[PDB]
């Protein structure tokens, strides 16, 4: 929970480098896993036909890039499909789908969570340098300065002056 | 028949990509569109959030007064680009929008731009203009791949194009220079302190009303600031609450102050003939000149653009005067047609469109002229006024006899004398313009029409004399009414 | 102003709402009235109904905090009535009738 | 009037003397119109700077007293 | 010479205040305050923006290699079955409101083709994140 | 109270008063008088556009070849035109003059008349302001701008005209501009005639502060309130200068628009007449009559 949360509070460009990066990862990790199926049944020599294949128009590995490319983000082409014989392949379909659909949630909840408290904006308060000691009613009294800087009003602001001293 | 970018002669044979990609014809104007384009897209949302503590300072970024003369001289060439692309383009078969409706969206580029910079310069957010910045590079970068593809065919000076667009490279280059200018004078994105600057102090004064010396420069040239004030006194009225105090340089004190510098450098120069007349005249000029000259420089390029209009009009009406009115599409290179000065200039539809261009900075710059003539007599009056009023205060009432009826003379002098000078100084542009004016006016009629003309001009100008005339008779007519009203 | 001699442009006093316990926090779900009691140690203590005119310079805020069980927001109603607003020896209508089925509270009643 | 009859009589001698006095040169609508319209436009400044320069010897001689004025004598400052 | 609007919308003219410099983190915010009506309206520009500017791009790479041209065969496209530039602007949109349509699907041989896919789908669900966040 | 003075005030500040000064003009030229001065001014720029017109259509024959015969209609026409603007001037000098003289007899014999009482109740010195100064005014600068203001709007209407006869698609473009040119007209008379009373109502004191320091000289300079006087003088001259900067200002502003207005008609007549032209074989004249 800890590690999960502190990508949370990391700046714009960290987090688009990090969600850029996940998703071209992901993509990436695909396209091996995709390149291995081919390697088991789709060759690079086409051998014209001669066995049914689950991937077609799968001919290289830039291929199978293109089928994780669209099946990630749902897409969907249908120059490449995938199809029966291949068990194991209809088994990481399954789990590309649902890393997929949950990949995109996770960050999608992240820019939710970011448009939140980026909202903030509370380094807006107006103070003064040095403190002011004189009289007031007839009697001294210690006295500051304050000031606020938000278009908007500090609604049910409270103030405590903390005297802090070694006694 | 369909409607692509480029024509379909040949079969589209012209959208081959061989031979190299970047020296292929239809292939280097569509390159061109791509930075306006992202420039459209890069600007529209940003534009729409921003359609108290800013709206009261009216900052600028340097260089900002050649900026916007840089657009407009910008989007000046790219209209007449789109009427170049056009001509060439009608006497083809298809219809060969590549010509301009790349220069079409370059112009909605150009006045994209300049409003998105308007409307980020409300506030000081040097940040937010680096899409401009990555925007013009682009542009720069596509503008001299069409000069070297041009210099690699070898045009020349006889289409308008390669001239165009050899203009463009360094109107593209301009704006590169005075946008990287902002950098070492700011310093806000390549730098760890930015060196901010504080708004002038009228600006930032909470009761000011006349900003137009500190606005941007297309309402400084239309008063278009006007328009708020202009529809508040509609309902209520004038009065002292919504004028306020004049700006620090326009106010009198600091004009007084410019008027003693000017003395005390006349008299350090020549004390030979001290409070002389010459002397003072001296000393307004080089206190005053630099406007004054400004707006003399103003009247005679309105002066210029308005010869140009009866210069316009002779060729539409020769152009319909000519029997035949045939196109020109002789002269062409690598199968695609290109216009000639010597035709271009005939065209009725490009002479008319450039002749409003035309007109339009005429009837602004004119008018730039004469509110600087004004706007330097006021501040004039506001200086020489209290120079009398300094002088009231130190001279010396000997001679009561004399100083009586004195009293009433100054007292006239400061409300008819000074009214006087600044008319002299209101009609000063005027003065240094109408020599030139009428030389270049008679010059022109000669060439128009020839000796006939030549009668004609003196003709017009034999009514000159008249108007002196009358104006001493009215003057003499002027004084006996008024001699006989004061007793009536 | 103060006896020290300086000045305030803004000085401000609170007088609480006087509620029953002295806190600054009521419950109201139907229209109520709420009085504030000057005593010695409050601004009102010198009020004259001379200075109740429009062009004095005494203002008096009554701001509104309190948040919504919906959403959980918090809102800041501000109200400014002046002394040319409120009159001298005056007194409210019975804003709140009663009613077989349920209380009923005349909204138009608070302007009279 | 003068300045309203200056630019018609003016025109009107132009399109006269033209044909009736050298004939070698035949006029066209396109000389015509660009005589016309320089003539409109050059009718204000000639008729405008008949007071620019009566607006400058007055300016003058005002200016001239002004000067005589600020010459006179002046009350001696202290010391 | 009020101070406080008998209203509710106390205005105070806060001057005398230093340059306070505008980040684009303050811009963001003040896109999500807009209403309705101007919400919709900029949603609507910012995803014809964005699909018309990617079909520019996709034009241009169709261009660039060749495939404006008829293709006798030979010439491999860089994305299939495209002819012009209204083709080329329905291939983009399908690829970035994850529609799909495989008649005029992209094919290998042009990693330039592929660069530009995959941005668009980064670039694309950014974007369509972003829209979802604001008028949440 | 301030509600009301307001609500009167803008009342009054639309009222142009247009009954009141035809009234004035009617009763005071005379029935015969004032025909003979409209007659005179529609006479003038009637001749005026006819002879543009038929030079137009003279130079197109010329050039698609009687030329030596068609001048001498010009010559005639030239002569009627200049005859035309002298029995003009004259009529708007002599209407002038003649309205002064009977509203200065109607006005000597109205006060000299006056009831005793009314000149103990109203000030003489707001009389005699009311009395020399306005009929001065009447006198010596009404007749040059009801003269100068005929010949301009005249010369307008005449103009426009000439460009829907070479242009009859120009009123589709004409609505649109002559409303906003209507609305600039009228958002600036009323703020203009407030600043010009504005502006001599602040000028005078400068007048008037100038008259009191030369009077009391000895006595202001006895005081030593000098550096008072000098920031007194700033403060009466800044308000001068700024409305006489106001004025000009606003003043430019009006000229602007119509200006640019004026260039928008050139390209809408330009522009069509081109395309009608070429088409529709419309002679080379109308279009450059029209053009200038
Ligand atoms: C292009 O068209 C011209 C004109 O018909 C022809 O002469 C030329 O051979 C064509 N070129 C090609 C490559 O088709």
């Amino acid at each position: 929970q800890d590690v999960f949360t502190t990508l949370v509070d990391l700046k714009w460009p960290h987090t688009l480098l990090i969600f850029t990066m996940s998703f071209l990862c992901s993509w990436l990790l695909f396209a091996m896993v995709w390149w291995l199926i081919a390697f088991a049944h789709g060759d690079l020599a086409p051998g014209e036909g001669t066995n049914v294949p689950c991937v077609t128009s799968i001919h290289s590995f830039s291929s199978a890039f293109l089928f994780s490319i669209e099946v990630q983000v749902t897409i969907g082409f249908g120059g490449r499909m995938v199809t029966e014989e291949c068990p194991l392949a209809i088994l990481i379909l399954i789990v590309q789908n649902i890393v997929g659909l949950m990949i995109n949630a996770i960050m999608l909840g992240c820019i939710f969570m970011k448009t939140a408290q980026a909202h903030r904006r509370a380094e807006t308060l107006i103070f003064s340098k040095h403190a002011v000691i004189t009289l007031r009613h007839g009697r001294l009294c210690f006295m500051l300065r304050v000031g606020d800087l938000r278009k908007s009003m500090i609604i049910s602001a409270t103030i405590h002056m903390q005297v802090v001293r070694k006694t | 028949m369909p409607l692509a970018f480029c024509g379909t002669e040949n079969h589209s044979a012209a959208y081959r990509v061989d031979q190299g990609v970047l020296n292929n014809g239809c292939f280097v104007d569509a390159l061109n569109v791509v930075p306006h384009v992202f420039l459209l897209f890069i600007t529209f949302p940003i534009l729409f959030i921003g359609w108290h503590i800013h709206h009261s300072t009216w900052l600028h970024f340097p260089g900002h007064n050649l900026r916007w003369i840089l657009t407009f001289i910008l989007l000046f060439v790219l209209v007449c680009e789109i009427a170049e692309g056009i001509l060439s383009d009608g006497v083809t078969e298809s219809r060969h929008l590549h010509l301009y409706m790349p220069a079409g969206m370059a112009f909605m580029a150009a006045i994209t731009s300049v409003v998105y910079y308007h409307n980020i310069e409300t506030s000081n957010f040097p940040k937010l203009l680096i899409a401009l910045l990555i925007y013009w590079t682009l542009a720069f970068i596509t503008k001299t791949i069409k000069f070297v593809k041009f210099y690699d065919h070898a045009i020349g000076f006889s289409q308008l194009r390669f001239c165009l667009t050899g203009l463009l490279v360094i109107l593209y280059g301009m704006l590169l220079l005075v946008e990287v200018n902002v950098i070492r004078v700011r310093r806000y994105i390549f730098f760890k302190t930015p060196r901010e600057v504080k708004p002038p102090e009228d600006l930032q004064d909470l009761g000011v009303r006349f900003l137009q010396p500190f606005v941007n420069l297309l309402s400084k040239g239309t008063y278009w600031w006007m328009n708020a004030f202009i529809k508040t006194a509609h309902k209520k009225p004038i009065d002292l609450r919504a004028i306020a105090k004049l700006p620090i340089a326009m106010r009198a004190l600091t004009n007084y102050q410019r008027l003693c510098v000017a003395f005390d450098a006349q008299a350090r120069k020549d004390t030979q003939s001290p409070q002389g007349a010459r002397a003072i005249w001296r000393a307004l000029c080089h206190a005053f000149g630099r406007r004054l000259i400004l707006s003399s420089t103003f009247r005679i390029l309105a002066d210029l653009l308005g010869f140009a209009g009866p210069l316009c009009i002779f060729g539409i009406v020769d152009h319909l005067g000519k029997e035949n009115h045939v196109f020109q599409p002789k002269t062409q290179f690598l199968g695609v047609y290109f216009v000639s000065s010597q035709e271009f200039l005939g065209n009725a539809y490009v002479l008319a469109v450039l002749l409003f261009l035309a007109l339009l900075l005429q009837r602004t710059f004119l008018q730039a002229s004469y509110y600087v003539a004004i706007e330097t007599g006021i501040n004039l009056r506001g200086a020489i006024q209290t120079k009398i009023y300094n002088k009231i205060m130190h001279m010396s009432t000997s001679n009561l006899s004399m100083g009586e009826m004195t009293a009433g003379q100054i007292c006239n002098l400061v409300a008819i004398d000074t009214n006087q000078l600044m008319w002299f100084f209101f009609l000063c542009p005027n003065l240094w313009t109408m020599p030139v004016q009428i030389i270049v006016g008679v010059i022109l009629l000669y060439y128009i029409l020839g000796v006939s003309a030549l009668i004609g001009a003196a003709v017009i100008i034999l009514l000159a004399p008249v108007q002196y005339f009358v104006a001493t008779k009215l003057s003499q007519a002027q004084r006996t009414t008024l001699e006989h009203s004061n007793e009536r | 102003t103060s006896p020290e001699g300086e000045v305030v442009p803004l000085h401000q006093v609170d007088i609480p709402m006087e509620n029953g316990v002295g806190g600054n926090s009521i419950f109201l779900v139907a229209p109520l009235i709420i009085y504030h009691v000057i005593d010695s140690n409050s601004p009102l203590y010198d009020l004259a109904p001379s200075d109740l005119h429009h062009h004095q310079d005494l203002e008096i805020i009554v701001i509104l905090e309190g948040v919504v069980e919906t959403t959980g927001i918090t809102t800041q109603a501000r109200t400014s009535y002046l002394a040319d607003e409120i009159l001298w020896g005056q007194r409210f209508v019975p804003i709140v009738a009663e009613e077989d089925g349920r209380y009923s509270v005349d909204y138009s009643k608070f302007g009279n | 009037f003068m300045n309203t009859a200056i630019p018609i009589a003016a025109v009107l001698i132009t399109f006269v003397g033209h044909v009736s006095f050298f004939k070698e040169s035949d006029l066209s609508p396109s000389v015509a119109f660009a005589s016309l319209s320089l003539f409109h436009i050059l009718v204000t400044p000639l008729f405008l700077l008949s007071s620019v320069v009566r607006s400058t010897v007055k300016a003058l001689v005002s200016v001239q007293k002004l000067s005589e004025f600020l010459s006179s004598a002046e009350i001696r400052e202290e010391q | 010479a009020r101070f406080v609007s008998k209203k509710g919308n106390c205005n105070v003219a806060h001057k005398n205040i230093r340059e306070q410099g505008r980040f684009l983190q303050d811009v963001f915010t003040t896109l999500v305050d807009l209403k309705w009506p101007h919400t919709l309206l900029i949603f609507t520009m910012s995803f014809l923006c964005s699909w018309l500017l990617f079909a520019m791009v996709w034009w241009l790479i169709a261009f660039a290699h060749g495939d404006l041209a008829p293709g006798e065969g030979t010439n491999v496209p860089c994305v299939t079955s495209i002819h012009s530039f209204s083709s080329a602007f329905l291939f983009s949109i399908e690829v970035q409101v994850t529609i799909g349509f495989g008649g005029r699907m992209v094919t290998e041989e042009c990693p330039l083709a592929i660069l530009i896919l995959i941005v668009q789908n980064i670039v694309g669900l950014m974007i369509n994140a972003i829209m979802l966040g604001c008028i949440f | 109270s301030e509600e009301d003075d307001n609500l009167s005030s803008v009342l009054h500040q639309r009222a142009k008063i247009p009954w009141r000064a035809c009234t004035k003009y009617l009763s005071s030229a005379g029935i015969l008088l004032l025909s003979l001065l409209v007659f005179s001014q529609l006479l003038k720029h009637m001749v005026l556009v006819a002879i543009d017109y038929w030079l137009a259509k003279w130079t197109d024959s010329a050039l698609v070849l009687d030329q030596s015969v068609y001048a001498m209609v010009f010559t005639l026409l030239c002569s009627l035109g200049i005859v035309l603007c002298l029995v003009t001037s004259v009529t708007v000098e002599w209407t002038g003059l003649k309205v002064a003289k009977r509203l200065h007899r109607s006005l000597l014999n109205r006060i000299i008349l006056a009831p005793m009482r009314f000149f103990e109740t109203t000030p003489l010195g707001s009389i005699l302001n009311r009395f020399s100064s306005d009929c001065n005014t009447i006198d010596q600068h009404i007749p040059s701008t009801l003269e100068c203001l005929s010949r301009s709007t005249l010369l307008c209407v005449s103009a426009l005209t000439v460009i829907s006869y070479v242009t009859p698609v120009f009123l589709v473009a004409l609505l649109p501009l002559a409303v906003v040119c209507y609305f600039i007209q009228k958002y600036f008379r009323v703020a203009s005639r407030d600043l010009q009373q504005l502006d001599d109502t602040t000028q005078l004191p400068l007048v008037s502060h100038f008259a009191e320091t030369v009077e009391g000289l000895t006595t202001i300079r006895a005081f030593r309130y000098e550096a008072r006087f000098q920031q007194k003088l700033l403060e009466y001259t800044d308000s001068n200068n700024i409305a006489s900067l106001f004025l000009t200002a606003a003043n430019r502003w009006l000229e602007v628009c119509m200006e640019y207005i004026g260039a928008c008609v050139v390209l809408i007549a330009a522009a069509t007449s081109i395309s009608n032209s070429l088409h529709r074989e419309l002679s080379a004249g109308l279009v450059g009559l029209g053009l200038t």
